[PDB]
């Protein structure tokens, strides 16, 4: 289920998606709270937009 | 053969009857008989569980104490959401409503769910949570709330 519509948000906005995934993950780098498990197992899904493929396929052989 | 301990649930041990929505007996017998038996009824059950009505019940009818609707909602994948209605009065359990609707959360079947819980007068809505997953209560409460 999409709780928040990535695409949509974009075309209004004129922001690529991308840039949306840095402006969560500058966020959560600043942030005073530790993070529970469901946050933990769900970073990998926005990190992959920074790495190369030749990097991911280390991730994926470590995971 | 197997046949007392292979299969624990047979249709032979409940009662059937065409229920008031509003009033009740307040108990009844049970006796399987020719004259209490049913056979126009469709009947997948295994060979011999025929279908009863009860045999003598009270002459006393009340109104139902408690009301609920039962949701189970669609997994991974396709597959039918399944629900259920059922009332109670002291120690007995009514069985009114089963069925299912196929589809996700979308709102054809939330509309649907919706309005059958209008439609029998329920009480509380009841269903399953797993691994924290946390968001059918919140999808499907502002849509109950109209009707």
């Amino acid at each position: 289920y999409e709780i928040f519509p990535f695409s949509l948000a974009s075309r209004l906005s004129g922001i690529s998606e991308k840039e949306i995934f840095g402006i969560t993950l500058e966020a959560i780098a600043e942030s005073p709270e530790p993070a529970n498990s469901d946050r933990l197992f769900s970073l990998p899904g926005l990190l992959v937009s920074k790495l190369e493929s030749n990097e991911a396929l280390d991730v994926l052989s470590y995971a | 053969l197997s046949d007392a301990e292979k299969y624990p649930l047979r249709l032979r041990d409940a009662i059937v009857c065409a229920v008031d929505p509003e009033r009740a007996p307040l108990s009844y017998q049970w006796l399987p008989n020719r004259q209490n038996r049913n056979e126009e009824l469709p009947n997948v059950g295994l060979k011999g569980d025929d279908i009863h009505a009860f045999h003598t019940c009270s002459s006393r009818t009340a109104e139902y104490q408690s009301k609920i609707l039962v949701i189970d909602p669609s997994g991974r994948g396709k597959d039918e959401t399944g629900y259920a209605v059922l009332y109670s009065l002291n120690g007995y359990i009514y069985l009114m409503e089963v069925g299912g609707f196929r589809g996700g959360y979308d709102d054809a079947t939330l509309e649907k769910l919706a309005k059958k819980a209008k439609q029998w007068k329920v009480q509380t809505v009841v269903h399953e949570s797993n691994f924290g997953d946390g968001m059918f209560g919140k999808i499907f409460s502002p849509i109950l709330l109209k009707h």
